[PDB]
C-alpha cells in the first residue's frame, strides 16, 4: 500500500481521496515503465 | 414493469386445471436475502413434490416476494391435451368461411382441402404453406384467446378495440373449429397426416389473420382487417398486389408544402418549398383501373377509403393511405412453386428488332464504368488485384451459400453450404483450382435459389460454385470503393458506413423539375443483360488488361473476364417432382458477387442511353440520377413550369424508348413525389413499408426458439416505428411462449422480466417501447454478471473439424499464401480466426446458442449463487448513478415532422431534438485498426474482440493482426506506432454504443450531438480521462432521452462527478465484459 | 455544403481536442449541422426580404457563436435585430474578445443606456483596424431606394461585393495578436482558436456574403410593395449556431432563385398587391357611397 | 438567482479542471448553492441592522 | 471579474436593502463588538457573488 | 493482465 | 528502402503523438509504406518519360 | 500539530501532482506524520543538550 | 501563417498561381527565392541525338535545389506563427522536422 499517513489512507475528503487515486495512479506507472524496460 | 404479472395471468389462463401449480423462483444480490430465497426454493419444490399448496409460504417469506427479483416460474400442468380447442369452441359462434376456388391462377395456390391438392402422404410438401417460424398456430390462438379474456371487462374505447378483434377473432376461430386446430411437430413443422382433411393455407392464413387482428386499434383498422382477412383465405397470389397497387400514383396527387432534403446519409436540411402536384389525365384512369382491379376482387372498404382520400388529396389524410398499403403486405407470403416463380422470372421475349444504335452505346456505357471503377487498382498495382485469390479465400465467409455437399472433417461427415469449407474440402483432396472457372452451361446448369417478399415477385438466385467468388472477390471489391463515392449509386454512396436512407430526391423537386421514377425489379431476364452487358464488362476488362505490367493483376483481369464469359452460355436447374428442367438462361440474377454493383451499372448506363433519347423532343437538365436496387429515379429540369402534357409526353417517351431496347417499363413521373421499394415520399414527407411479417417468415432460420422471439419484437419495434402497430401485450405473449422451456412433459420453465429485458446474450425485449435496457440496482448488476458467466460457450462440432487434418492442410494453406513456413505461432493464430470464421455454419452456431440457453436454464431453475467480480455496463452504470441530479426542464418544439408515421412520442423527441446528423458506426470503422484489417479483408471482427484486443500487449495486438491476414510488415507498423493508444477510444466509443443500441431502434434517428438536448445535460469538464466524460455524457443523454420517451416532458441532468470517482471509474471503463443479443437489432432501415 | 462530419473533424484537429469530447463539446461544435446552415441561410434572406425584426439566440459560453456574430454583425444592418438581443450579443463580444484581448477592464453596460456596447467600445478602443470594424458595424444601416417604383432596402455596396469581410478579418487578425494582460494563457489560446477556425474559411466567408447579398437583391427584385423598415411586433429567432453552421460549412456551390421560382414569387405577390388595391377600392367605394346616402 | 448548475459549469468551463491532476481550483467551486447566497444575503444585512 | 457589472449591482442592492431596512429601526443603532457573533462563511459570499 | 502482470514489479512509489 | 515499421517508431518519437489528444500530427503517418513509396517513384519517372 | 491530512492536502495541492507524469515533487510527500515531527524534535534538542 | 499574414482569397480562374502571389506578398528571401523557382522551373526542350527531349534544370540534376528548399524551410520554422495557436506553429514545425 501507498506509504502515506493513515489519516490520509482513511479520509472520506475528496481530497485525501484524489491524492491516493493519483499516487496510485502514479506507482503503477513506473511499474509499467519498469516492465517496459525489462521486457 | 409488466411483464411478470401478465405472465403468471397466462399461466393461469392456459393451464386453467386444478393440478396446475405455478411455483416461482426469486434470487437477490443480498446474502441475508438470499439465504431466505434458497429456502423459500427448496420448500415450494418439496411442497409440490409432497403435493401441498403454498400459499402460507407466500406469507413466510413474503420478504423474499417483496424484496428479492423473480428470475423465473416453474409451471406444472397435466391436462394439456386438446386444451386449446377446448378454449375455441366458445369462440367458435360465427359461420366459418369458404374458399373460392377460382380466384387463383394456379390451382395449387386455391385453399383447397390438403388432400385435393396432395392426394398421397408422398405427394405432400409444406413449403407452399410452411410459416416457418418456431411458434405455433395453437400459441397463437392461446395468445389471442388470453388478450380476450383479459380484456374482456374493458370500457370506453378499449371496449371498442376488444368488439373489433373479437368479431375479427370470430372468423378466425369459426373458420379454423370447422375443420379443427392443426397440430405441430417438435419442428414447428405441420405434417400430412395432420392436414389431410384441412384447407392447405388455413395455417398460414390464420398465423397472418391472428397478426392483422391483433394489430387492429381503430374502426378503420378494422374494416381493412376485416378485408383482408376474409379475402386472404381465397385469395393467396394477387391480393397484396391489388392493394399496394395504387400507392403508386397517390404519392404524385399530393402538394409538397415544405419538404426535407439529404445531405449526408442521415442529414436533413428542410425546405420551405412548395411544390404542386401535375397528374396527367391518364394517370387518373390508370388510378381508376386500379380500384377497379381492387373492386373485381371483393375488395370494398380499401377502394372506398382511397376514393375518399381522393376528393382532397392532402397529406394530413395521407397517413391512412400509409396505413393500407403498409397493411397490404401483412396478408403473409406467396410461397409458390420454385418452377412457376422461375418460369415467371425467365419469362423473356427476345427480339432481333432492337435500336442497334442504342444497345452499342450502352455496352460502351458499360465498359466506361468498369474502367472507370478499376482503372487506378489496376494501373497502380493494387495488393488486392495481385493477391484475388488470397482476398477470395479470406473473404470467403462473407459469400452466398453454395450448393449442399457432402463434406468429411476427421471422421465425422457434414453436409455444409459454406463455400469455406467446400475449399477445405477441396484442398484436402486435391480438387482446389482457382485458376479454373467451372461451366454453368448444359452440362453443369446453376441451381437456383428464391428471394420471396410479400406483395414483391419471386426473385431467382444463382448458386455458383465458390470459384467465382474467388475469381470476383477483389475486383468487384474496387467497383464498390468506387461507388461509395459516386453519388448515382444510392445503393453504394456512403462517406463513411450509412446508406442516404432517406434518399435523394427532394432537392431537385421545383415547379420546372419532374422526377421520373421505374421499378426495375423485373430485369434480371432482360435482353440488356444478357449478351450485352457481359461483353460490356469484358471489353472493359480487355482495357484494364493493357493498363497493367503485373502478371498477377493480369491473371485476376482474366479469371473475371472468364467468369463473365462463362455466365454469359448458362443454364440453370429447376425440379419439378421427379424431373429436373435444365433452361437456358444467360442473364444476371442475384448469387453472384458482382450482381449488385453490375446491375447499378448497367441500369446507369441504361437510363442514360434513355434520357439521351427523350432529349429529342424535350430540352431538360438531367440534375440527378440514382439507381437504388429495385429501382431507378431521374430528376429532369425544364426551361418552364411543368404541364400535363410534359408530364404524360415524358412518360410515354421513356416507355418508348425503354421499349426500342425491348425492355418493359411502367415509368412514372411525377413532379411531388416517388414510389420504390424502400420508401416513397408524398407531400414532402418519407414512408417506410411496415410490412414485416410477425407470425410468418420467409423461409425457415437457422436460429433457436428464443432468438426468433428476440426477432419477433424487433420486427414488431420495427414495424411500431413504422406505423403499423401490433398490441404490445400479444407480442408479450408469444415471447413467453417462445422463451419458455420444457424441463419435463410436465414441467415448463417460463424466464422472468428481469432475464428476458437484461442486456446480455440472452436479452429478447425491453420493458418499455423503444427504451434500451439498463439498470443501476444490485440486483441488476449481479444478474448481468451470471448472465455474462454463461456467455462462453464451446461446440464439439467446431473442435471436432479444427482437429481434423482437412482443416490443419487449410490453416497450412493459407499461411503459405500469407507468406509463413512452420512459424508454429502465427499457423495457431491463422488456425484460431478461421476456427471462429468456421461460425457461420449453422450447427456450430446452432450448437453454441444451445448451450447457452442450457446453462442459463439450469441457472434459472435455481437461485443464482454467482458472484464474480467482472465488468458489466450496469456496474459503470451503478457507479455514475448517485453523482446525477435530476430538475424538470422544458424543450420548445422547434423541428419538423418529416415521418408523419412515427408513433407520437418518438415524433416528439425528434420535434424537440431533431433528426440524426452523421452517425459514429457501431463497429469501430473508422478507427486505424479497422481501416487497416479491412484493406485485406472484408472480414469484420465484431466489436466486442476488437475492444478486448486494443487492451492486450503489443506482440499480442501483433498476432491478432496477422492471424486476421494483414502481413506482418503492416502490423508491425501499426503497432509501432502505438496507433492503438488513439484506437482504443474510437474501439471504446464503438463498443459502448453497440451495447447501448445508439444505432438501433428509435436511437437512430434522434440526434445525440443536438444542442438542445446537450442544453438539457450540465456535466463539468474534467480532462485527460475522454472514457469517463464520454460515458457519463452518453448516459445522461440517454437518461434524459429515455425519460422524454417514457412520460413525453424533459429533465436536465447535472453530475459534478469527483475526480477520484473519475479515476477509479478509468480504470473500470477498458474492462468492460458486457454483451448485447445481436438479434434484439431494431434495424429501422431494412 | 461541407460534410459536418469531415468539417467536425477539422475543427476537432485545429482546437486539439481531447479524445471523445467531440459529441460533448459545447465552446465549439455545439449546433453545427446542415441543416442549421441551411435554416440560417432562409432566415437571413428572408428577414431581410420581409423586413421582419430578428432576434438572436446565443449562450456567451460558446466563443464560435461570438465570431460568427461578430461576422452576422458585419453582414446584417445592426437595425434588423431587437435592440436587448443586439446588445446582449454586443456586450458578449466585447466582454469575452475584444476588452480581454487589449486588457481592458470589463464593460460595466447599463441596460437601456442609450449607446450600444459597441459604441462604446468604438470611443474606448485605440486599435484601429477593431475600432473600424466596430465603427462599420454602428454605422452599416440599409439604404431606403425607390427602384422600379417600389421602395426597397439595399444592402452597402461593400456588404454586396464581400469586401467587409476583410476588414472584419483585419480585427480579428488584430486580436489574435494581443497578449491578454489579465486573462490566463488558456484563454487567449481559447479566442485565438475560435478566431482561427473563422478566418480558415475567409474565402468561404467572402464568397456566402457574397451569395446572401446577391440572393436578397435578386428575390427582392421581385417584391411590388414597399419595403417598409420598421421593427414588428414580434421577431425571428436567429440562433448563433446556425450562424456559425452556415460559416463553416458552406461550400463553394452557387445557389441562385430559380427563374420559375423569381417568377412564381413575383406573381405570388402581385396576385397579393391587387388583392389588396382591389378590396381597398371595394371597401373605400361602399364607405363614400354610404356617407354620400346619408346612411347614418 | 443564476442557475447553480449552469454557473458551475461556467466556471468549470473557466478553470479548465483535469481529472488527473491535483488542483487549487478544484476548490473553487466548493459550497455554491442558492441557500447559501441567500444565507449570504440575510447575514449580511441582518448583523449590519441589529 | 466576469461578474463585475453583477457585483456592482449586488453592493447597490446591498446598501439599498439594508438602508430601506434602517429606515425602520427605532431604538439608536449602536456600534459594539458583541460577546458572541454570527458565522459567515466564505464560500456563502462567493456564492452570493 | 498486462496491467496485472504491470503489478507484479515490486516498486512502491512512497518508501 | 527503409523499415517501414522503424521510420513509423521513429516519426511517432519525433512527433510525441498524444493519446488523449485529436491532432494534426497523427494523420502524418497516413499512408506511409514501401508500396507507396514505389508507387510514387515509377508514377513520377513514367510521367516524365511520357 | 497542524492536521498531517490538511497538511498532506495542502502540500499535494501546492505540487500539482500529475498522475500521468513521473515526477521528483511526489517524493516530497516522503514520511510526513506528527510523529516524526515530535521525534525530529526531541532528536534536535536532546543531541545539542547531550 | 507562419509569418502572420492574412490567408490569401485566391479567386477560382486567376491567372496566377497561389504561388506566383506569394512570391510577390512574401517578404523573406529564402521562402520569397523557393517560390519564385517554383513558379519558373520549367523543362529544356533540347534536341538530343536528334530526339526532343525534356531536361530538368542542373541544379535539380545534382540536388541542389533541395538545399534551397531546406533554406525555406527552416526560415519558416524560425516563425513565431503570431495569430495562431502555439500547437498550430509546433504542428507545422513538426511536419518539417520530418522532412
Amino acid at each position: 500500500e501507498i506509504k502515506i499517513a493513515d489519516e490520509v489512507k482513511k479520509s472520506n475528503k475528496e481530497e485525501s481521496k484524489q491524492l491516493l487515486e493519483v499516487l496510485k495512479t502514479k506507482e503503477e506507472h513506473q511499474k509499467e515503465v519498469q516492465y517496459e524496460i525489462l521486457q | 414493469g409488466k411483464y411478470n404479472l401478465i405472465l403468471s395471468e397466462y399461466l393461469s389462463f392456459i393451464y386453467n386445471s386444478q393440478s396446475a401449480v405455478q411455483i416461482p423462483i426469486y434470487y437477490s444480490s443480498n446474502s441475508e436475502l438470499e439465504n431466505r430465497c434458497i429456502e423459500f426454493h427448496s420448500k415450494c419444490l418439496e411442497n409440490s413434490k409432497n403435493g401441498l399448496s403454498l400459499k402460507k409460504l407466500f406469507v413466510e417469506y413474503s420478504d423474499v416476494i417483496e424484496n428479492a427479483t423473480l428470475l423465473s416460474i416453474l409451471s406444472y400442468s397435466y391436462d394439456k391435451y386438446n386444451a386449446v380447442e377446448r378454449k375455441l369452441v366458445k369462440y367458435a359462434k360465427g359461420k366459418p368461411l369458404e374458399a373460392d376456388l377460382t380466384v387463383n391462377e394456379l390451382d395449387y395456390e386455391n385453399n383447397k382441402i390438403t388432400s385435393e391438392l396432395f392426394p398421397t402422404a408422398e405427394e405432400y410438401t409444406d413449403l407452399l404453406m410452411d410459416p416457418a417460424i418456431l411458434t405455433s398456430l395453437s400459441s397463437n390462438l392461446n395468445a389471442v384467446m388470453f388478450w380476450l379474456e383479459k380484456h374482456e371487462n374493458d370500457v370506453a374505447e378499449k371496449l371498442k378495440i376488444y368488439k373489433r378483434r373479437l368479431d375479427l377473432f370470430t372468423i378466425v376461430a369459426s373458420t379454423v373449429n370447422k375443420y379443427g386446430v392443426p397440430r405441430h411437430n417438435a419442428k414447428y413443422r405441420y405434417e400430412y397426416e395432420v392436414m389431410k382433411d384441412k384447407p392447405y393455407y388455413l395455417v398460414t392464413w390464420a398465423n397472418s389473420s391472428i397478426e392483422m387482428l391483433m394489430s387492429v386499434f381503430s374502426h378503420e383498422d378494422y374494416l381493412i382487417a376485416r378485408e383482408l382477412i376474409v379475402l386472404s383465405y381465397s385469395n393467396r397470389s394477387t391480393l397484396a398486389k391489388l392493394v399496394s397497387s395504387p400507392m403508386s400514383i397517390l404519392v404524385a396527387l399530393v402538394d409538397i408544402n415544405g419538404t426535407f432534403i439529404t445531405n449526408e446519409e442521415l442529414e436533413l436540411e428542410f425546405s420551405n418549398k412548395y411544390v404542386r402536384a401535375i397528374v396527367p389525365d391518364q394517370t387518373f384512369d390508370e388510378l381508376k383501373q386500379m380500384l377497379d382491379n381492387m373492386r373485381k376482387a371483393g375488395l370494398t372498404d380499401i377502394p372506398k377509403m382511397i376514393q375518399d382520400w381522393l376528393v382532397d388529396c392532402s397529406i394530413e389524410k395521407f397517413p391512412l393511405m400509409a396505413k393500407i398499403y403498409s397493411w397490404s403486405f401483412h396478408v403473409g407470403f406467396r410461397k409458390q412453386k420454385m418452377l412457376d416463380a422461375a418460369l415467371d422470372q425467365l419469362k423473356t421475349e427476345y427480339t432481333e428488332d432492337v435500336d442497334d444504335e442504342m444497345y452499342r452505346e450502352y455496352t460502351m456505357l458499360i465498359r466506361d464504368e468498369v474502367v472507370k471503377m478499376l482503372e487506378e487498382p489496376v494501373k497502380h498495382d493494387d495488393h488486392l488485384l495481385q493477391d484475388s485469390e488470397l482476398a477470395g479465400l479470406l473473404s470467403m465467409s462473407s459469400a452466398s451459400n453454395g450448393e449442399s455437399r457432402q463434406l468429411k472433417f476427421g471422421r465425422k461427415t457434414i453436409f455444409s453450404t459454406k463455400k469455406n469449407m467446400h475449399v477445405m474440402d477441396d484442398m484436402a483432396n486435391g480438387r482446389y483450382t482457382p485458376g479454373i472457372i467451372p461451366p454453368v452451361n448444359v452440362d453443369k446448369p446453376i441451381p437456383l435459389g428464391r428471394r420471396d417478399v410479400p406483395g414483391r415477385r419471386t426473385r431467382i438466385i444463382f448458386i455458383l460454385p465458390y470459384e467465382y467468388f474467388i475469381a470476383q472477390h477483389a475486383v468487384v471489391e474496387k467497383m464498390l470503393i468506387y461507388a461509395k463515392h459516386t453519388r448515382e449509386y444510392a445503393e453504394f454512396y456512403s462517406q463513411s458506413n450509412q446508406l442516404l436512407s432517406y434518399g435523394d430526391v427532394t432537392r431537385f423537386l421545383s415547379n420546372n423539375s419532374m422526377v421520373l421514377y421505374t421499378d426495375v425489379s423485373q430485369w434480371d431476364s432482360s435482353q440488356h443483360n444478357t449478351q450485352p452487358f457481359r461483353k460490356g464488362i469484358i471489353m472493359g476488362l480487355d482495357m484494364l488488361a493493357n493498363m497493367t505490367n503485373d502478371a498477377r493483376v493480369i491473371q485476376t483481369l482474366n479469371l473475371y473476364k472468364q467468369t463473365q464469359i462463362n455466365l454469359m452460355d448458362s443454364y440453370v436447374q429447376i425440379p419439378d417432382g421427379n424431373v429436373i428442367k435444365k433452361i437456358q438462361y444467360g442473364a444476371v440474377a442475384s448469387g453472384e458477387k458482382q450482381t449488385k454493383a453490375a446491375n447499378s451499372i448497367a441500369n446507369l448506363a441504361l437510363i442514360k442511353t434513355v434520357l439521351s433519347r427523350i432529349s429529342n423532343k424535350y430540352s431538360f437538365a438531367t440534375k440527378i440520377i440514382r439507381v437504388d436496387g429495385d429501382d431507378n429515379y431521374a430528376v429532369l429540369q425544364f426551361n418552364t413550369e411543368v404541364t400535363k402534357q410534359m408530364v404524360q409526353d415524358v412518360s410515354n417517351d421513356v416507355r418508348e424508348t425503354y421499349a426500342r431496347m425491348n425492355t418493359k417499363v411502367k415509368a412514372l413521373v411525377s413532379t411531388v413525389g416517388i414510389e420504390i421499394a424502400k420508401r416513397y415520399i408524398a407531400g414532402g414527407k418519407i414512408f417506410f413499408r411496415a410490412g414485416i411479417n410477425l407470425l410468418n417468415n420467409e423461409k425457415k432460420g437457422q436460429s433457436t426458439q428464443w432468438d426468433q422471439a428476440a426477432v419477433l419484437y424487433s420486427n414488431y419495434i420495427v414495424n411500431r416505428l413504422r406505423g403499423f402497430e401490433t398490441d404490445r401485450e400479444f407480442i408479450l405473449t408469444k415471447i413467453m411462449q417462445m422463451t419458455s422451456v420444457a424441463i419435463t412433459g410436465s414441467l415448463r420453465l417460463f424466464p422472468s422480466e428481469r432475464v428476458l429485458t437484461t442486456n446480455s446474450t440472452f436479452k429478447v425485449f425491453d420493458s418499455e417501447d423503444f427504451i434500451i435496457e439498463y439498470g443501476t440496482t444490485d440486483d441488476e448488476v449481479y444478474i448481468q454478471r451470471a448472465f455474462m458467466s454463461l456467455s462462453s460457450q464451446k461446440s464439439g462440432i467446431a473442435d471436432e473439424i479444427a482437429a481434423s487434418s482437412t482443416f490443419k492442410n487449410y490453416v497450412s494453406r493459407l499461411s503459405e499464401q500469407l507468406l509463413f513456413s512452420k512459424n508454429n505461432i502465427v499457423s495457431r493464430g491463422i488456425a484460431l480466426t478461421e476456427k471462429a470464421k468456421l461460425n457461420s455454419y449453422a450447427p456450430i452456431s446452432l450448437e453454441k446458442r444451445r448451450a447457452q440457453i442450457s446453462a442459463l436454464l439450469t441457472m434459472l431453475q435455481k437461485p443464482v449463487t454467482f458472484k464474480s467480480s467482472k465488468i458489466t455496463i450496469n456496474d459503470i452504470l451503478r457507479d455514475i448513478k448517485p453523482f446525477f441530479t435530476v430538475n424538470e426542464a422544458h424543450l420548445p418544439i422547434q423541428y419538423q415532422k418529416f415521418m408523419p408515421t412515427l408513433p407520437d412520442n418518438v415524433q416528439y423527441i425528434i420535434q424537440c431534438i431533431g433528426s440524426r446528423t452523421y452517425q459514429i458506426e457501431d463497429d469501430g470503422s473508422k478507427s486505424a485498426i479497422s481501416r487497416l484489417i479491412s484493406k485485406y479483408s472484408v472480414y469484420k471482427p465484431s466489436i466486442e474482440e476488437l475492444y478486448k484486443v486494443i487492451s492486450l500487449h503489443e506482440n499480442e495486438i501483433q498476432l491478432y493482426l496477422i492471424s486476421l491476414g494483414i502481413p506482418k510488415i503492416d502490423a508491425d507498423t501499426y503497432v509501432g506506432s502505438k496507433i492503438y493508444s488513439q484506437d482504443k477510444y474510437r474501439i471504446l466509443e464503438s463498443y459502448v454504443y453497440n451495447l447501448l443500441s445508439i444505432n438501433y431502434g428509435c436511437y437512430q434517428l434522434f440526434d445525440f450531438n443536438s444542442p438542445d438536448l446537450e442544453k438539457l445535460i450540465r456535466i463539468p469538464f474534467k480532462g485527460k480521462i475522454p472514457a469517463v466524460t464520454f460515458i457519463l455524457h452518453l448516459y445522461a443523454k440517454l437518461e434524459v432521452i429515455n425519460h422524454a420517451i417514457k412520460n413525453g416532458s424533459w429533465i436536465s441532468l447535472f453530475c459534478n462527478y469527483p475526480k477520484s470517482e473519475m479515476i477509479k471509474l478509468w480504470k473500470k471503463m477498458w474492462n468492460i465484459t458486457s454483451l448485447r443479443s445481436p438479434y434484439t437489432n431494431a434495424n429501422f432501415f431494412q | 455544403l461541407v460534410s459536418t462530419e469531415a468539417q467536425i473533424q477539422k475543427m476537432s484537429q485545429d482546437l486539439q481536442l481531447e479524445a471523445l469530447t467531440i459529441q460533448s463539446e459545447t465552446q465549439f461544435l455545439t449546433g453545427i449541422n446542415s441543416q442549421a446552415a441551411n435554416d440560417c441561410f432562409k432566415t437571413l434572406i428572408a428577414a431581410m426580404l420581409s423586413q421582419r425584426t430578428m432576434s438572436l439566440d446565443f449562450v456567451t459560453t460558446n466563443y464560435m457563436s461570438l465570431i460568427s456574430g461578430m461576422w452576422l454583425l458585419t453582414v446584417v444592418p445592426n437595425d434588423m435585430f431587437i435592440r436587448e438581443s443586439l446588445v446582449a450579443c454586443q456586450l458578449a463580444i466585447i466582454n469575452t474578445i475584444i476588452y480581454p484581448a487589449f486588457g481592458m477592464q470589463r464593460m460595466h453596460y447599463r441596460n437601456g443606456d442609450p449607446q450600444t456596447p459597441f459604441q462604446i467600445a468604438e470611443q474606448q478602443i485605440q486599435n484601429f483596424q477593431v475600432a473600424n470594424w466596430l465603427h462599420f458595424v454602428n454605422n452599416n444601416q440599409f439604404r431606403q431606394v425607390v427602384i422600379d417604383g417600389v421602395l426597397n432596402q439595399v444592402l452597402n455596396d461593400n456588404i454586396r461585393n464581400g469586401h467587409v469581410v476583410n476588414q472584419l478579418m483585419e480585427a480579428l487578425m488584430q486580436l489574435s495578436r494581443q497578449q491578454f494582460p489579465t486573462m490566463p494563457v488558456d484563454y487567449k489560446r481559447s479566442i485565438q482558436r475560435g478566431i482561427l477556425l473563422l478566418s480558415n474559411r475567409l474565402g468561404q466567408l467572402v464568397d456566402l456574403t457574397r451569395l446572401l447579398a446577391y440572393n436578397y437583391e435578386t428575390l427582392m427584385a421581385c417584391i411590388t410593395m414597399n419595403m417598409q423598415h420598421v421593427q414588428t411586433l414580434t421577431t425571428e429567432k436567429l440562433q448563433l449556431t446556425s450562424v456559425t453552421s452556415l460559416c463553416m460549412l458552406i461550400g463553394n456551390a452557387t445557389v441562385i432563385p430559380s427563374p420559375q421560382t423569381l417568377f412564381h414569387y413575383y406573381n405570388v405577390n402581385v396576385n397579393f398587391h391587387s388583392n389588396y388595391n382591389e378590396r381597398i377600392n371595394d371597401a373605400v367605394a361602399i364607405i363614400t357611397a354610404a356617407n354620400r346616402l346619408n346612411l347614418y
